[PDB]
Order: C-alpha cells, then structure tokens, then sequence
C-alpha cells in the first residue's frame, strides 16, 4: 500500500498526522 | 417605515453628470465632488 | 481502521487571497466554521478508531 | 501440527511477497481519500458562470461593483464544492468507523 | 490578544476545557509588491482610430490591430466626449493595470 | 525572488514567493501551470528567467492548555512547520495573527505534527493527556 498534494496545500487542503506513529502501532501489535 | 436619522444633500450639476450620483460610480463628479457609499441606502431625486 | 485526516481552510479554498471575497463570504454566516467543525470531528475519530 | 503452522505462515509471506493486489481494501481507502482531494482541487478551475475561474482576473478587471456579481458566483459554487466534499467525507468516515 | 484568547473566541466561551484546540491558520503576508510589464517605449495609436477623418459603414465595419504599444486608458475614460463607454468582461478604470 | 511579494506579470497581480524555475520551459512556454490548474511558474517579461510561484508559508495553529480552570499558561503547535519558519514569522512581515509573544522562542520544539512553541520537550514518557500527533502529546505538569 502506497500513501497534487502540494497543489492541494497551495489551496488550503492539508493532511494531519495520526496520533500513533507506525512505530507505536507496531509496538502495540 | 420610520428612519433613525434622515439627511437631505442638495446641489446643482448638469444633466450628463446625473448618472454619477448613483452609488459605486466613477467620473469627475463621483471622484472629485460627491461620492455615495457602495452600500448606499436612501433615494436619489433629481429634476430639471 | 482509519483514513487520512484532512483540514480545509474554507477561506483559502474559496477566497484565493481576496479580501472582497472574504467580506462577501462573511454574508453566509457560520458555514465555514461548521465545515471545519465537521472535518475536525472526522479527524479526532481517526485516532479513536 | 507445528510443521503445518510453519508451512502455512511460509505461504502467507510467499503470497504477500508475490501478488500486487492483496491489500486492495486498504489501497481503496487511500485511493478514495486522494480522489476526493484531487476532485476538490479540480472544482477551483470551474467558472460557475463568472467571467473567469480566477479572482485576480476579476479584481484586476471589473471594479468592486461589477466584481461582486462575479465573486459571488465563485463563492456560491466553491461553498457547495466544500459542502459536497465534507458530506462525502462524513458518510465515508462512518464506513471506516 | 493571545493564542488562548483566540481559542476562547473560536469556542465561543470565556472558559476553555483541557485539550488541544485548533484556531485560525497562520500565514506570512507580503513584505512588498512587484510589477512586471514588458518595457514598451512607444504608445498606442488611438488618435488614428478615434480622430480618423473617415469611419467605415456598418455593413463593412473596419478592424485595426493594436500591438506592441502602451495604452493609457485613463485618457480615453477621462474624456467626457464618449456618450457610451461600456466594458463587458473588464472595467475601463482598471484597464491601466 | 524567495520573498512573500505582490508580484504583477502582464496585468496578473498575484501574491506568492517568486523563485528561479528549474523547470525546462520551452521558449514558447510563457506561464507554468501546476496540476491544480494553478500558476506554479511564470516568465518574467523583461529579463527572461522562468519563475516558480509558491504561496508564502502557512499552517494550522493549535493551542494546548491544562484548561482555563487549571491555569492560563498555554503551549502553541504550528501544524506541519519546521522550527526555522517561526523566526521567519516576524511582525515586520505582519501575519494574520497580530499576537507574537511566542516568537521569543527558547522552548521551540519540533514535532512531526509541526512547530510547537511554549511547551517544554522532556525525555520522560507518560500516558497521552492532550494529543499533538505523530507520537507526541502534551500535559500541564511541575
Ligand atoms: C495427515 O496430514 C498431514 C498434513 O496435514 C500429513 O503430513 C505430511 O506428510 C507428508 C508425507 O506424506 C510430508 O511430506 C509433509 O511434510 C507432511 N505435512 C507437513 C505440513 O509437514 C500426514 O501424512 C497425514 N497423515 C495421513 C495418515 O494421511
Ligand atoms: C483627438 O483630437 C483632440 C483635439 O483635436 C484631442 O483633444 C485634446 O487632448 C489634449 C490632451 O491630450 C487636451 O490637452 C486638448 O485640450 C484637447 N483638445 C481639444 C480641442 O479637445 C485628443 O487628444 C485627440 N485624440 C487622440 C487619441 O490623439
Ligand atoms: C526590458 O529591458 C531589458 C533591458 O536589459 C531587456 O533585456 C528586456 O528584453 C526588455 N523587456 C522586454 C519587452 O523583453
Ligand atoms: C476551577 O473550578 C472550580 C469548580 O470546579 C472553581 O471553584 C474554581 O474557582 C476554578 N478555578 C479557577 C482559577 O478557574
Ligand atoms: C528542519 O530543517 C532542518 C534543516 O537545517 C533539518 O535538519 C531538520 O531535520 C528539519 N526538521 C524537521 C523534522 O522538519
Ligand atoms: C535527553 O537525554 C539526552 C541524552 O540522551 C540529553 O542530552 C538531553 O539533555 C535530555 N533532554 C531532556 C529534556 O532531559
């Protein structure tokens, strides 16, 4: 699974990070 | 209808400049003499 | 389990550096705040999930 | 029972190391989210009946008076563009929940 | 006045509960302004249009190219001689920009 | 170039950061367009030097508080911001936010979530109190 965006930002569209990083998800798992 | 305050602004111009007394206009009467606000409320009355 | 969190500045999307647009957009009331309240509720839920 | 388990976990890797499409349920989510932001950026290019899709082309040309009738069109069409996106995302968030 | 005041003002409450509270997006504003027009040492021959001795009949209306020249439209719009001066996708006052 | 300015090209007045474009614009190509159908580049009419336009730096801002009941002290998170863009944020270049008591720095911590100011970074881990993102939380403590 592989996760434009810059142009979306130039237009007020932003992505926020998840609270648990992929390392914290892997520690729980 | 009632009104909070009322004013009458009185003056003389030429028939050709009467169009400049409307709000949001341009030209030497609207720019150098008498400007109405772009949100004007009131009535413009003119006669020969 | 979750999806991408997004936030959308309703002023910058609708009004591209336009004060006139802003002063016009203010005539719709709470729409922009309601859109950000919705996307924040979706975004908080991605961490709950 | 242990050799079976070890062989069954072996096949799990083989399958994931081989096929391109096994996580199709997760990529879809990424594809849906991206497609909705790319559609929302495309809405900006629409006139909605204004003389241009660009506010700088309206402000530089029409004076405030003539401009507001054009700016309102762009505000009206964009506002819906955002409402559409947020309604699609609120419905789509309930699928993910 | 301060971040906290912007959260009180965004929550519409004079007290704020413990937690993170998104506020207005920040943004650096222009340090100065810039204008970049192709430098033209010649102006446009509007006198050879508006003061030409003979106009064309409407059944065979004339068409003149205006090119590689500066156009001061404030002179054209300031003249009280024109009974009609209507601009349809632009405004005459902002033609100079 | 590399400055927040109100540029104007061929009648096109726009606000953005002009920058020499690395894009190999063909001679005929005047303006440069971004995927968003927006102007990401433009040709200078006088001195031919293709210019990438980029918008001036921005992000969300989020305020972290033990709650007005507990105290008035707060910490500020600048979303998706590297710490070096908060020295860039100066009153000289007035920003939408008129307040700037945080640009005094010394506690500017960098989170993957963004630039966080007024909160003291520590090595101790705790249960998450206020969630900042990318593994970081904040809390009001001695
Ligand atoms: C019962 O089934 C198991 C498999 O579940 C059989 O075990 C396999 O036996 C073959 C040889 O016949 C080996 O090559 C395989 O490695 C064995 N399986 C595993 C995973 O190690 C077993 O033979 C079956 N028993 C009967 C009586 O049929
Ligand atoms: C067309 O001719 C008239 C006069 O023949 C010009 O009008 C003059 O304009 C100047 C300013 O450029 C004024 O100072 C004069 O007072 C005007 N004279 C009169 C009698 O009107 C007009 O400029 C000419 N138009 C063009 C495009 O050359
Ligand atoms: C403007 O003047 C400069 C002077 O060096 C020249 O190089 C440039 O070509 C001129 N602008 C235009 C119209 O190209
Ligand atoms: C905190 O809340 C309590 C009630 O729960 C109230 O009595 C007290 O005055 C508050 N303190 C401050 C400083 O807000
Ligand atoms: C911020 O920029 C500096 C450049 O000196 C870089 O070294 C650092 O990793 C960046 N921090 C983040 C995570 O943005
Ligand atoms: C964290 O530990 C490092 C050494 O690993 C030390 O240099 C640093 O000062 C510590 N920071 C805090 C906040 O205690």
């Amino acid at each position: 699974v592989t996760l434009l965006i810059c142009a979306q930002k130039f237009n007020g569209l932003t992505v926020l990070p998840p609270l648990l990083t992929d390392e914290m998800i892997a520690q729980y798992t | 209808l009632c009104f909070t305050n009322v004013y009458a602004d009185s003056f003389v111009i030429r028939g050709d400049e009467v169009r400049q007394i409307a709000p949001g206009q341009t030209g030497k009467i609207a720019d150098y003499n008498y400007k109405l606000p772009d949100d004007f409320t009131g009535c413009v009355i003119a006669w020969n | 389990v979750s999806m991408t969190k997004t936030s959308v500045d309703c002023t910058m999307y609708i009004c591209g550096d336009s004060t006139e647009c802003s002063n016009l957009l203010l005539q719709y009331g709470s729409f922009c705040t309601q859109l950000n309240r919705a996307l924040t509720g979706i975004a908080v839920e991605q961490d709950k999930n | 029972i242990a050799n079976q388990f070890n062989s069954a976990i072996g096949k799990i890797q083989d399958s994931l190391s081989s096929t391109a499409s096994a996580l199709g349920k997760l990529q879809d989510v990424v594809n849906q989210n991206a497609q909705a932001l790319n559609t929302l950026v495309k809405q900006l290019s629409s006139n909605f009946g204004a003389i241009s899709s660009v506010l700088n082309d309206i402000l530089s040309r029409l004076d405030k008076v003539e401009a507001e009738v054009q700016i309102d069109r762009l505000i009206t069409g964009r506002l819906q563009s955002l409402q559409t996106y947020v309604t699609q995302q609120l419905i789509r968030a309930a699928e993910i929940r | 006045l301060d971040p906290l005041s912007e959260t009180k003002c965004t929550l519409k409450s004079f007290t704020v509960e413990k937690g993170i509270y998104q506020t207005s997006n920040f943004r650096v504003q222009p340090t100065e302004s810039i204008v970049r027009f192709p430098n033209i040492t010649n102006l446009c021959p509007f006198g050879e249009v508006f003061n030409a001795t003979r106009f064309a009949s409407v059944y065979a209306w004339n068409r003149k190219r205006i090119s590689n020249c500066v156009a001061d439209y404030s002179v054209l719009y300031n003249s009280a001689s024109f009974s009609t001066f209507k601009c349809y996708g632009v405004s005459p006052t902002k033609l100079n920009d | 170039k590399n400055k927040c300015v109100n540029f104007n090209f061929n009648g096109l007045t726009g606000t953005g950061v002009l920058t020499e474009s690395n894009k190999k614009f063909l001679p005929f190509q005047q303006f440069g367009r971004d995927i968003a159908d927006t102007t990401d580049a433009v040709r200078d009419p006088q001195t031919l030097e293709i210019l990438d336009i980029t918008p001036c730096s921005f992000g969300g801002v989020s305020v972290i508080t033990p709650g007005t009941n507990t105290s008035n002290q707060v910490a500020v998170l600048y979303q998706g911001v590297n710490c070096t863009e908060v020295p860039v944020a100066i009153h000289a270049d007035q920003l939408t936010p008129t307040w700037r008591v945080y640009s005094t720095g010394s506690n500017v911590f960098q989170t993957r979530a963004g630039c966080l100011i007024g909160a003291e970074h520590v090595n101790n881990s705790y249960e998450c109190d206020i969630p900042i993102g990318a593994g970081i939380c904040a809390s009001y403590q001695t």
